[PDB]
């Protein structure tokens, strides 16, 4: 539940590998976020083809269609064709997949499977498979929320400095 | 890697100052090898004498300059030109060599 | 929704018409004004706070047939190069996984029954009994205890329908 | 005149898709059932 | 003497030469011999013993510096100067200088420039830094640059720079500023594809007495017509030059035949008898314009069947029905009513259309969505002119070069611009800092604001 993840979230940060010593310039840095119009700006033919990568045509093709259909209030009514429903059954499946597409742009491919481990032995929620892993690349740990993202990168003093300066 | 672009009339003595830290003495061996790569009969005894004048360290940066040897000379030479038509006389005879042509056409574009 | 008596004469139309716009102004403002003073926390009433949520929702409608429109008009905001980007990253990683497509259920699926029933017990649980049920929900709880009742056709409903139906 | 401003709309829709197409043909595990 | 030989020059680096803002002393705030060290890129007081570039020198070990104000190099601390050709970059960037040749043929350049880092781009066709709330002012003067003759008026510091001013002039600043941006953003061989408007808006906030801020973004229309109005003044030396190049390039005069109705809830034969009242009867208050107003025709307030996008359209040339001699538009002031026409009667070469969008209901503003379904590569302005004065115009037919428009909410709105890039026939769309190709057909679909043509 959200309080046991906020406390492995803090256990991982307490655990990273002297994450609190500054003495040498280091730097941590927590963003977090939440990924504004998430569900109203997904485009529908561009959801279609990226499921029908994991699912079968057939059921991608009834998805889409299913979220491209007629809103109607009690005397308005419009063709919602731009965004998701948000109210069918299966849209958790889509947003979460949706978001897993979000998550591979933000973290790129090579840290994304260092983060998500070989595919013979995953990870855990905030593990790598070895300490030298997880120190090769600025961000250490990710999550995302629903459509809530926490970030927590460690720079050195030559890494941050040249980011300033970009 | 190294690109036409990347060098400029100071590009040699930037990087002789990697190992030397005085600036009189990075711009008297920047000279000096300027001179060895102009005046070289060949890669390898071009390659001795850079050795033989930078010591045995310094050596990655004696295989770079044996690698792309006529690229940085002429490169710098057209960079530093003082005069115009000093640097059309360089544009010239660079033309008259296709590789080097190669260089001018990658320097403009 | 499209206005438009063809008997009223064009001058008497066109004061009606300048009638509604100045309402529409001051319905448009009003709304707006008192959800701010319900929103920043104000002393309000049940009856008040009925009123502006009807009149937020069908300007939040309005918006949303605009964007619709909007969107129609200027088509997919995301390019073609955009889409490449992001479909072949995502192939890409999927690749790297060794992902499986999930195939679509086998006629002879080993849980679908369990599935049906998780499903069906979902939908019932929506239901904190208050003894007044509208029409269209009994019927709905009516359809639920159907399929529990009869498992396997409600499943071949269910694939006829992901296998055809589209509108 | 006037604009049919749909039909703009439609013809990038189907560029879109006629481009996404291209890609997932080369893509060949995917699956699909008659 | 050892000018030519000076060992340090390759500690040079282009990467932190930014010189986009003001030229003071980084510790005494003087405004007297800046020097910008070519080390570090900071500025200090300049020269000589004591002085805050000797000191920087000896104790830091950067030992090159530029005068800001002389183009002149030296070798601090042994100060001697430095002579050497392959610093000339540095210098045309601080100042930027373009011959006539050069403006002649500036539009003729079909070839990208490429910036110091690895950027390719076209001058003229280059970002403007964004900040907090600057967007409107960033299309103007987008705008306002790709005016051939106004951008070559600016281009050339010699013009305007021996213009009379009264002593407690700040308004001079705006003509200055705007020469150096101009100069700036045409700069062939920048060191970054973008341009920070930081200075010349300073001066516009400060000209403008808090109005027209940065932090706060305005109308874009009330902007451009008051910065107009500005460079004129400013332009007139110590008096109104009835002929400024504002004047020559954008100025035109309409002739505007008012009549005022003698009254609503009167009696008709008091209101036909007031016809020979002469009160009542057409005036000609022939005047001159910048910029053409047009008004849009209210929404339709309710969808049709036609045209099912609930999205409104107009044709130009219904809009521009207004300012030839027949239409009447109707002006409401306090107690009385005027029925207005129009007749242009000179027309300039570059000719601003200022669309309305937004009006102030009883209660707010609201924003006009209707789209402007117009031609971009010819119209005819003929028939809007009286007979009188189209043997005189010989050439009419204009073409749109750039399109200011205005998305969002009336509050957080923002603003792009398209633009016509000469030499080519290409069109970009500037957002304060992204450079997009926008198609030529994709123009017309959007809520142009202004608009800017060309007499060809
Ligand atoms: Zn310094």
């Amino acid at each position: 539940p959200p309080p046991l993840l906020v406390y492995k979230w803090c256990q991982g940060i307490n655990n990273l590998q002297d994450v609190w010593e500054t003495s040498e310039g280091e730097c941590n840095v927590m963003l977090e976020s939440r990924f504004e119009k998430m569900y109203e700006k997904i485009d529908l033919t561009l959801l279609n083809r990226l499921l029908r990568l994991i699912v079968d045509h057939n059921i991608a093709d009834y998805m889409t269609a299913k979220n491209n259909v007629v809103i109607n209030y009690k005397d308005m009514n419009h063709t919602n064709s731009y965004g998701i429903i948000r109210g069918l059954q299966f849209a958790s499946f889509i947003v979460q997949y949706y978001g897993l597409v979000m998550d591979l742009l933000v973290l790129g491919l090579h840290r994304a499977s260092e983060m998500a481990g070989p595919p013979q032995m995953p990870n855990d929620f905030l593990s790598f498979q070895d300490i030298a892993t997880e120190a090769a690349h600025p961000i250490r740990l990710f999550c995302r929320y629903i459509d809530r993202i926490h970030i927590f990168f460690r720079f050195t003093a030559d890494e941050a400095r040249d980011l300033i300066q970009r | 890697d190294l690109h036409p672009r990347d060098i400029d009339a100071f590009w040699l003595q930037r990087q002789l100052s990697r190992f030397y830290d005085d600036a009189i003495v990075s711009q008297k061996k920047a000279d000096e090898v300027l001179e060895i790569l102009k005046t070289a009969s060949d890669d390898r005894e071009c390659e001795n004498q850079l050795v033989l004048l930078l010591g045995f360290n310094t050596f990655d940066f004696i295989k770079v300059l044996r690698q792309h040897r006529m690229m940085i000379l002429y490169c710098t030479l057209l960079a530093s030109a003082q005069s115009e038509a000093e640097k059309e006389r360089i544009m010239g005879k660079m033309e008259a060599d296709p590789e080097l042509s190669k260089f001018l056409y990658q320097l403009h574009e | 929704i499209p206005w438009k008596v063809p008997g009223l004469p064009t001058p008497i139309e066109n004061m009606i018409l300048r009638y509604v716009k100045a309402k529409a102004d001051w319905w448009t403002n009003t709304a707006h004004y008192n959800r701010e003073r319900i929103r920043r926390g104000a002393t309000v009433d049940k009856t008040v706070c009925k009123k502006n949520l009807g009149r937020l929702t069908r300007l939040y409608l309005k918006a949303e047939q605009e964007r619709q429109h909007n969107y129609l008009k200027d088509g997919p905001y995301i390019t073609a190069e955009e889409a490449v980007a992001v479909y072949t990253t995502t192939v890409h990683w999927l690749e790297s996984r060794r992902f499986s497509p999930i195939p679509f259920p086998p006629l002879s699926y080993k849980h679908d029954t369990k599935l049906l029933i998780l499903a069906l017990e979902r939908l019932k649980e929506a239901y904190s009994v208050k003894s007044r049920l509208n029409q269209s929900q009994r019927e709905e709880l009516g359809l639920i205890e159907q399929a529990y009742d009869n498992p396997h056709e409600a499943l071949s409903r269910i694939k006829r329908h992901l296998l055809t139906q589209r509108a | 005149g006037e604009l049919d401003m749909r039909k703009i709309g439609q013809a990038r829709n189907t560029l879109m898709d006629m481009r996404l197409s291209q890609v997932s043909d080369s893509v060949s595990g995917q699956t699909v059932v008659d | 003497r050892r000018s030519r030989h000076c060992p340090y020059l390759d500690t040079i680096n282009r990467s932190v030469l930014d010189f986009d803002f003001e030229k003071l002393c980084s510790i005494s705030l003087s405004h007297i011999n800046a020097y910008a060290c070519l080390v570090c890129g900071k500025y200090f007081q300049g020269r000589g013993l004591k002085s805050h570039a000797y000191i920087h020198s000896v104790q830091f070990s950067h030992h090159v510096f530029l005068n800001l104000h002389t183009l002149k190099f030296y070798c601090l601390p042994d100060n001697y100067e430095i002579i050497d050709s392959s610093l000339e970059d540095i210098t045309y960037v601080l100042k930027p200088t373009f011959t006539k040749q050069q403006i002649a043929n500036l539009d003729k350049q079909a070839k990208l420039s490429r910036a110091y880092d690895g950027t390719t781009y076209l001058p003229g066709i280059v970002g403007l830094n964004n900040i907090k709330a600057n967007d409107y002012a960033n299309a103007v003067l987008q705008a306002l640059s790709n005016v051939p003759p106004l951008r070559n008026y600016f281009l050339e510091e010699d013009n305007y720079k021996n213009i009379k001013r009264p002593p407690g002039d700040i308004m001079f600043l705006l003509v200055q500023r705007f020469g150096e941006l101009m100069r700036k953003l045409w700069n062939p061989r920048n060191f970054k594809a973008h341009v920070s408007p930081h200075e010349m808006l300073q001066a516009v906030v400060l000209c403008s007495k808090k109005t027209f801020q940065i932090t706060k973004q305005g109308d874009g229309v009330d902007f451009l017509s008051w910065f107009l109005n500005a460079l004129h003044s400013a332009l007139g030396g110590t008096k109104k030059k009835k002929k400024t190049i504002v004047t020559d390039v954008f100025q035109g005069s309409m002739r505007i035949f008012t009549k005022k109705l003698p009254h609503p809830d009167l009696p008709a034969e008091e209101k036909e008898q007031l016809l020979h009242n002469d009160e009542y009867q057409e005036t000609m208050v022939e005047s001159t314009f910048m910029y053409l107003t047009l008004d849009l025709p209210t929404a339709p307030l309710y969808k049709d069947e036609k045209e099912q996008l609930i999205i409104p359209q107009v044709p130009l040339f219904n809009i521009l029905a207004k300012f030839n001699g027949i239409t009447e538009k109707e002006y409401k002031t306090y107690k009385e009513n005027f029925l207005k026409r129009f007749q242009l009667t000179k027309l300039p070469p570059y000719l601003i259309f200022c669309i309305k969008r937004f009006t102030k209901n009883n209660f707010f503003v609201e924003k006009n969505p209707t789209i402007v379904n117009f031609p971009i590569t010819n119209v005819d302005l003929r028939e809007y002119l009286s007979e009188e004065v189209q043997a005189v115009h010989k050439n009419t037919t204009y073409d749109l070069i750039a399109n200011i428009v205005h998305d969002g909410k009336p509050s957080e709105g923002s603003y792009r611009i398209h633009v016509l890039h000469h030499g080519t026939g290409k069109w970009y769309e500037l957002q304060d800092l992204q450079v997009t190709d926008i198609l030529p057909q994709m123009i017309t679909l959007s809520e142009a604001y202004i608009q800017i043509w060309k007499r060809r």
